[PDB]
């Protein structure tokens, strides 16, 4: 198969900042590992010229969700958000990034 | 930060 283009392994924050405010499209983002808090994953992306990060949640069950919809991989989490809003406020659709 | 916490 094929390996998963939005997986970057542990960078720092304002590493995906600068990467993603230099991309063309709204919604294109990365999954990287948090520093801040180890065994945390963070979803970095881009809306207009920001760059918005989001803490990767688990339940008691082990799901993986962003605020109520619960996932059983990070795969599912991502593949769900290209069409429904990562945000409550604004209307952000995940998107591969240009490499 | 995160925008989704809490």
């Amino acid at each position: 198969m094929k390996p998963h283009p939005w997986f970057f392994g542990k960078i720092p924050r304002a590493k995906a900042e600068e990467m993603l405010s230099k991309q063309r499209h709204d919604g294109a983002f990365l999954i990287r590992e948090s520093e801040s808090a180890p065994g945390d994953f963070s979803l970095s992306v881009k809306f207009g010229n920001d760059v918005q990060h989001f803490k990767v949640l688990r339940d008691g069950a082990g799901k993986y969700f962003l605020w109520v919809v619960k996932f059983n991989s990070l795969n599912e989490l991502v593949d769900y958000h290209r069409s429904t809003s990562v945000s409550r406020n604004q209307q952000i659709f995940l998107r591969d990034i240009e490499q | 930060x995160y925008v989704n916490v809490x």
